[PDB]
């Protein structure tokens, strides 16, 4: 092709770059504060706006209230160190790991019905109106 | 409880200081048309007046820095050269 | 004197700059997030070990929980914005404006009559055994 | 309640990451003696062998950097050139 989009290409590359450097700082901070019982395992990426375009709309739904507060400490983590990394709220993207419990099988969401199992798990019998 | 979630792989969007309710060239807003195009059809003739956002994750609209080039090659909220990367909101 | 000596204040003064130059940056940041931000007018110094030496062994004592919510966070910030460092705690310096209430009079306590007055607004008829 | 804090004037103290329990340069701690020195007396003769501060708050012991200054001139743990604002614990 020549270098026109293996540029961006290239640029693609360098977020990666960034976004796992991120990971790993927010991961080493999170072992310093250690506040609250939402970052067990926190696996939490960060991209610039540019590169990867906006999936709809950039979905605004309940949350479940573990994940929401780990969410909020990366979103003030990165805001006070890489300052100017403000986290906008999405859910079309990612994925999470479920531990279900005879045995301890773990399933796996991609962050669509996270929030409909916590409903489920808060009280259980739901239907499409609640 | 029944259902624990142990793990999880958010993926965090950032963007700069872009002002969205002032545009930083211009002065009006990251939407709604700029100062040389104002009223919303204004002999519009296709064309387009959108948003413009570059490699550092700046936004101004697309028409403020066409022109802005001219005057200057650096966005002006930073040191780093302008990219193309994304039109529109 | 000669410059030789100079130099230290010049660097002590240059510490200044920063430690304001952070204070007005936290508060930017809090501005926009600042959850848990107990003490108001949380005006945060920042000083390095090599010019101030210390006060005496570096104190610790029941510090009010709103001042200590404060200092908590305003500490996770420092040691997020900045990072690479860690933070102490001590109380042999700084100052606080106590508002106390016929008028509304603001007393002011120079970190060190906290604890104490903070102890008798938990519970009065304290002694020096309390 | 009858009194309440409204402003707060604390001062934060920071140290880098000197590990307090391995000197960056011999390797024994932040305190007892050095590489050179082990035993606490090994005929001490006055002198001594306490901590250095730099003006990078980096601390080692004051013989290990001060023999470390033949060997290079900047703080191994960054690149600034290091400073004596301090002597001792
Ligand atoms: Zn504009
Ligand atoms: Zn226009
Ligand atoms: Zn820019
Ligand atoms: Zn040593
Ligand atoms: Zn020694
Ligand atoms: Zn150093």
């Amino acid at each position: 092709c020549g270098c026109q989009f293996t540029s961006k290409l290239e640029g693609m590359f360098r977020d990666m770059s960034i976004s796992n450097t991120t990971m790993d700082e927010f991961r080493q901070h999170l072992q310093a504060t250690g506040v609250s019982l939402g970052g067990v395992d926190l696996t939490v990426r960060v991209l610039t706006t540019g590169y990867w375009p906006t999936q709809s709309a950039t979905p605004k739904c309940n949350i479940p209230p573990a994940p929401r507060h780990a969410f909020e400490i990366f979103r003030r983590f990165y805001l006070a160190k890489h300052s100017g990394r403000q986290l906008t709220l999405q859910h079309h993207m990612g994925s999470a790991d479920l531990n279900a419990t005879t045995r301890k099988h773990i399933l796996q969401v991609s962050t669509f019905q996270m929030t409909i199992l916590m409903l489920f798990n808060n009280r259980e019998k739901y239907t499409f109106e609640e | 409880k029944r259902f624990e979630v142990k793990k999880w792989n958010a993926v965090a969007l950032w963007a700069w200081d872009i002002v969205v309710d002032n545009c930083a060239i211009c002065r009006n807003h990251i939407m709604d048309l700029c100062i040389e195009c104002q009223a919303n059809q204004a002999s519009a003739t296709s064309e387009e007046c959108t948003v413009a956002w570059g490699v550092c994750n700046h936004a101004f609209h697309f028409h403020c820095i066409s022109r802005w080039l001219k005057t200057r090659q650096v966005c002006p909220l930073d040191n780093r050269e302008w990219e193309f990367q994304k039109y529109g909101h």
